[PDB]
RNA sequence: ACGGACCAAGGAGUCUAGCAAAUGUGCAAGUGUAUAUGAUUCUUUAAACAUUUUACGCAUAAUUAAUG
RNA sequence: UUUUAAUUUAUUCAUUGGAAUUUUUCAUGUCGAGUCGUGUUCUUUGAGAUUGGAGCACUAAUACGUGUGAUACAUUUCACA
RNA sequence: GAUGUUAGGAGGGCAAAUCCGCCGAAUUUAAGCAUAUAAUUAAGCGGAAGAAAAGAAAAUAACUAUGAUUCCUUUAGUAACGGCGAGUGAACAAGGACCAGCUCAAACGGUUAAUCCUUCGUUUGGUGCAAACCUUUCGACGGAAUUGUCGUU
C-alpha cells in the first residue's frame, strides 16, 4: 500500500516537502548530462503504474528537453511566401515535449531497446525533465515472459518515432473518442485519403 | 423530452414520456490516507491564501475567495468545490 | 457559366487522378471470399461457422419498428438461458457486456431464442470415445453410435439467420367497437403545449426523491 | 460513340465550329462561378435569383432521423389494402378496416383528397393532420395515435 | 492518354434483360427468323425443336 | 502583312465526374436491386443467372428563419 | 508431396496436484496527477463566444467524482461512459 | 557510478507500391489580390509489416434504443465552414463484409519470492543415410528481485 501513499504525496507538488524535493532533484538533473541512465526509477509508483516492471530487461533513462517552441527553420528570419505563412516565431510543434523526450533517447542512443512509456519527474524554467522506460526485446527474462513479450516482436520498433507511445497517442488525437475527434480515428492521413478517394464501379 | 422510470409511457408520439408502452425495469483506508498525507504535505500557497481569506470572514470575503479559487483553478464548479472544502476544513480545525 | 443550368459545385479542384480507383476485381473477390468461407466451414468439422446474435430493436425514431441482429446477447439473457457467457462463447453464442435489457419484452424475445439454440446442441467427445456430462451449462455429450448417426443430416441455418418477423398490417375490428369521440389532433397539440410543465414536474419530483 | 460526335462531322473546317474571330480560348470569362455579381451577374439574376446572401438560424447538427416523417394523404388510404379486402370491406356495414400506416412506412396523414362516403376507417398513424382527422370523423372512421 | 477509369461496363435494367431474353426465345421459335439469321434448317421438321 | 524549299510518316474538342434538354427503350405511383448474398456458373466465365413473405437514392406535397 | 475433415485400441495400478460449475458470511474495496481542466497564443477542423493538437501560466476532484450530450453563462435534473 | 581488445547479444545500411510520425511551400483559383483555395498536398527528415494503423467507449443516441476497430452502399455535396465571395465539408442512425476479446495498477502467500534469468553436466522418446531438428528434467552453481516477480482476481 506504499504506492498509494507515494501517489497521494506526489499529487501535491506545491507542499513544502514536494517543493524542496522537486527543487533539489531538478538542480541535480540540470547538471547531469542531457540523456543518462538511472539505475532505479525515481518514481517507482508512476513507473509501475505505467508498463514498467522489475525484470532484468527493463532500464530507465532520464532526458532533458528544452522548453518553449522551436521557431520556424527558415534562413535568416524571412520566408518567401504569403502573409498567411510569414509567421516564424509563434510556431507550435505538434509533437509534445514529452514525446520529444524519448524521441531523443530511443532514436540512436538506445536503438537496441524499445520505448514503453515516459513520465514527469521534474521541471525547470528552461528545461523539462522526464524518465523513459526502455525494454530490451532480446533479454531472455523479458522475452520468455508470457506477458509483456509483445514488445519483443519486430512490429513495435521505434514506437516513439512512429507515434505509438502514450504521448504519440495524445498528440495524434487518439486520446479522445467520439464526435470530438471523428476524423483522426483511422489516423488523420488515412482518413483524409479515404474521404478524398472516389470509387467508380465498372458497370456504373 | 423526459421519461419516467415509473408510470409507464403513453402511446402518444409527442410530449411527456412518449413512445411505446413496453414494460420497464430498474472508507477507513481512504481516511487514513487523507490524514497522513495532510499531515505530511499541509496546504499549497493558494490553499493558505484561500484559508486566511475565508478566515477574515465577511460576505465580501466569501465573494473574493470564490473569485480567487475560480481564477486559480479555472471553471466555476472547481472553484466552488474548493471553497466549500476549505471552509469545511477551517471549521474542522477551529476545534 | 452560361444559359439556364444548375450552378456547378463539382468538388474536383485537387489532384484526384491519384485518388480515383475502379473495382474491376469485384466478382473476383466475391468468389475468393465465397471459397474462403466454404473452406472454413468444410475444415471446422461440420459445426456451422455462423454465430447466434440477438434479435433487437433498431435505435432512433426513424427505425423504431424494425428489428435486426445485434452484437451479442446480454448477461441476464445468458443467465436466463442458464449459460455463463465465459462458457457460452464456446457454443457459437455472441455476447457483449455493453447491452442492457431495458424491457421485459426484449428479455423474453431473446430468452426463448437462446433456449431454441440450446435445444439443437450436439456436443462431441475429446478423449477418444470418453463422452462426459459437460461443464458450465453446456448440454450433454453423445457417444459413438449417436455421433455416427447425427453427423450426416441437413444443418439448420434459419435460426442463425435473422428472425423473420411477420406483422399484420392488414387487420380490422368491429364497427361498433370504435371510440368515435377521440380527438387525435387536439391530443397532439395539447401534449406539445403541455410538454414544458410536465418536464418541470418531473424535475421537481426527482429533486424531492433525492431527499 | 465517337463516330456520332459533332466534332467528327466538321473535321476539315479549320475553326472546329468555334468561330473564326471569337476563337476558342481557355476560360475567357473566368473559372467556375467566378463572375457572380460582377459580369455574370445578369445570368445569376436571370436564372438563380436568391443565390447570394443567407437567411435563417443555424441548426448546428441536424440528425435528420429526429424529424424524418413520411406522409400520406387520405385519398390513398383505401389504396394500401388489396382489392379483394376492399371489396369485402365495402359490402358489409358491420366491419371496418384498421390501417396502421406506420407499417407501410408513413408517419403523418394529411387530408388531401376525398374519402369514400359512409365507409368507416380506423387509422393508426404516428401523426395526424387536422383536416385529415375531420374527413375521417365525418366519413365515420376514427383516428388512432401510435408511437 | 487512355485511362483505366473509362466507362468499360454498362448498367442494364434487369427488366430490360429479361424482356430481351424472352424476345430472343420467342424469335428462336419462328422458322423464318432462324433461317434468315444464318442457320441452314431447310431439312428439320419443326422449328421449336425438342428432343427426349 | 505574317507561315510555307521539297517529300514521307505522326499531328490537335477527347476521357471522367456532375446537371439539364432532346430522342429511343422498359416499367409506372412507383422505379433503380446499392454493397452484399447462392450456384455441381466457373479455358471462354472479370459475364450471365437469382434475391425465404419495408436498406437506401429520386419521385409521390408544399411552405416557413423556425417551434412547425 | 504439405495438412485437414472422417476414420485401427483401449485396458488397467496408483496417489498427487491443480482447476472449473453451485449454497453461509464478510467489504463495498480499488479504479492511472504537472494529469484533466481553465486562461492565453499559434496551428488544425465543417466544428462555428474554438474540433483536435501544441507552447506558456494556473492547476483539480475521488466514483455521491469528472467527462460528454455541437451557443457563452449561473442554479439544477436526466441519459451514457 | 567509471573502466573494460571480460562472457553473451542487439542498433547502424539497402529497399517503399501500400503503411506510421514530423516538417512543409508555391504554381493555381478567386477572371486583380492580401483571408480563403491549391493543401493539412508537392519537396525534405525519420520508422515497420505482409499488410501497417485503429481497436474494446470518459461512444452514440433521446429511441420500443444501440454496443471494440476497419472497410463497402448510403447518410451527403447534407449539418456546417467561407472577402458567406471563389470555394470547402463531416458525424449519427440504416444495409452489408468480417467478427475474439483481453492484462497491467491495489487484496491476500510474511508458519517462508510462493518468482525470473545465466552457465555447467545426466536422461524422456522421436521423425532425417547424414547434418540438424522436435521433445526431455534430475539438478547444481551463479545471480536478479521485497525500491515488488509470480501465484489471486
Amino acid at each position: 500500500g506504499a504506492y498509494k501513499y507515494i501517489q497521494e504525496i506526489w499529487k501535491k507538488k506545491q507542499s513544502d516537502a514536494m517543493h524542496f524535493l522537486l527543487r533539489v532533484r531538478t538542480w541535480e538533473y540540470r547538471q547531469l548530462p542531457v540523456v543518462h541512465r538511472v539505475s532505479k526509477p525515481s518514481r517507482p509508483d508512476k513507473a509501475r503504474r505505467l508498463g514498467y516492471k522489475a525484470i532484468q530487461g527493463f532500464v530507465i533513462y532520464r532526458v532533458r528537453v528544452r522548453r518553449g517552441d522551436r521557431k520556424k527553420r527558415v534562413k535568416k528570419g524571412i520566408v518567401h511566401g504569403k502573409p498567411k505563412h510569414q509567421g516564424v516565431h509563434k510556431q507550435k510543434s505538434t509533437r509534445n515535449l514529452k514525446s520529444v523526450a524519448e524521441g531523443k533517447v530511443g532514436k540512436s542512443i538506445c536503438g537496441n531497446l524499445r520505448v514503453l512509456n515516459s513520465y514527469w519527474v521534474g521541471q525547470d524554467a528552461v528545461y523539462k525533465y522526464y524518465e523513459v522506460i526502455l525494454v530490451d526485446p532480446n533479454h531472455n527474462a523479458v522475452r520468455n515472459n508470457p506477458k509483456i513479450n509483445w514488445i519483443c516482436n519486430p512490429v513495435h520498433k521505434h514506437r516513439e518515432l512512429r507515434g505509438l507511445t502514450s504521448a504519440g497517442k495524445k498528440y495524434r488525437g487518439l486520446r479522445v473518442k467520439g464526435h470530438l475527434s471523428a476524423k483522426s480515428r483511422p489516423s488523420i492521413r488515412a482518413n483524409w485519403k479515404r474521404r478524398q478517394l472516389i470509387k467508380l464501379r465498372k458497370c456504373r | 423530452g423526459r421519461k419516467s422510470t415509473i408510470k409507464p409511457a403513453t402511446g402518444i408520439a409527442v410530449g411527456f414520456n412518449s413512445g411505446h408502452v413496453v414494460t420497464k425495469r430498474n472508507s477507513k483506508r481512504k481516511e487514513l490516507i487523507k490524514d497522513v498525507v495532510r499531515e505530511i504535505t499541509g496546504f499549497s500557497p493558494y490553499e493558505k491564501r484561500i484559508i486566511e481569506l475565508i478566515k477574515i470572514g465577511t460576505s465580501a470575503s466569501t465573494k473574493r475567495s470564490l473569485k480567487y479559487a475560480k481564477k486559480k483553478l479555472g471553471t466555476h464548479k472547481r472553484g466552488k468545490a474548493k471553497r466549500e472544502e476549505i471552509q469545511k476544513v477551517v471549521i474542522l480545525q477551529r476545534r | 457559366v452560361a444559359h439556364n443550368n444548375v450552378l456547378p459545385n463539382v468538388h474536383l479542384h485537387k489532384w484526384w487522378q491519384r485518388h480515383v480507383r475502379v473495382n474491376f476485381s469485384k466478382n473476383i473477390k466475391k468468389k475468393k471470399r465465397r471459397l474462403l468461407r466454404e473452406k472454413r466451414r468444410k475444415a471446422n468439422g461440420g459445426t456451422p461457422i455462423e454465430k447466434l446474435h440477438p434479435i433487437v430493436h433498431c435505435p432512433t425514431q426513424r427505425y423504431n419498428f424494425r428489428t435486426r441482429l445485434g452484437k451479442g446477447f446480454t448477461f441476464e439473457e445468458l443467465k436466463g438461458a442458464g449459460l455463463t457467457p465465459r462458457a457460452a462463447q464456446t457454443i457459437g453464442i455472441c455476447y457483449d457486456k455493453r447491452r442492457k435489457n431495458r424491457s421485459e419484452e426484449s428479455l423474453t424475445k431473446n430468452v426463448e431464442r437462446l433456449l431454441k439454440y440450446k435445444n439443437s446442441l450436439v456436443m462431441i467427445p475429446l478423449k477418444k470415445n470418453k463422452a462426459k456430462k459437460g461443464i458450465g451449462g453446456i448440454p450433454a455429450d453423445a457417444d459413438k453410435n449417436t455421433i455416427k448417426e447425427f453427423r450426416n443430416k441437413k444443418p439448420l441455418l434459419s435460426i442463425f439467420k435473422k428472425e423473420k418477423n411477420t406483422k399484420p398490417f392488414y387487420e380490422t375490428i368491429e364497427v361498433s367497437k370504435i371510440d368515435k369521440e377521440f380527438l387525435a389532433y387536439k391530443t397532439l397539440r395539447r401534449a406539445k403545449l403541455a410538454e414544458r410543465r410536465k418536464n418541470r414536474r418531473q424535475q421537481k419530483k426527482d429533486i424531492k426523491f433525492k431527499s | 460513340a465517337t463516330r456520332f460526335k459533332k466534332n467528327r462531322k466538321k473535321r476539315g473546317h479549320v475553326s472546329a465550329g468555334h468561330g473564326r474571330v471569337g476563337k476558342h480560348r481557355k476560360h475567357p470569362g473566368g473559372r467556375g462561378k467566378a463572375g457572380g455579381l460582377h459580369h455574370m451577374r445578369i445570368n445569376f439574376d436571370k436564372y438563380h435569383p436568391g443565390y447570394f446572401g443567407k437567411v435563417g438560424m443555424r441548426h448546428l447538427n441536424l440528425l435528420k432521423n429526429r424529424t424524418y416523417c413520411p406522409t400520406i394523404n387520405v385519398d390513398k388510404l383505401w389504396g394500401l389494402l388489396p382489392e379483394e379486402k376492399k371489396k369485402e370491406f365495402s359490402e358489409n356495414k358491420d366491419i371496418a378496416p384498421v390501417i396502421d400506416v406506420t407499417r407501410k412506412g408513413y408517419f403523418k396523414v394529411l387530408g388531401n383528397g376525398k374519402l369514400k362516403h359512409n365507409q368507416p376507417i380506423v387509422v393508426k398513424a404516428r401523426y395526424f393532420s387536422s383536416v385529415a382527422e375531420k374527413k375521417i370523423k365525418a366519413v365515420g372512421g376514427q383516428c388512432i395515435l401510435v408511437a | 492518354p487512355t485511362k483505366i477509369w473509362r466507362r468499360w461496363g454498362r448498367k442494364v435494367n434487369l427488366k430490360e434483360k429479361r424482356y430481351a431474353v424472352c424476345s430472343s426465345i420467342a424469335a428462336s421459335g419462328v422458322t423464318s427468323l432462324v433461317l434468315a439469321r444464318g442457320h441452314r434448317i431447310s431439312h428439320l421438321k419443326e422449328v421449336p425443336l425438342v428432343v427426349s
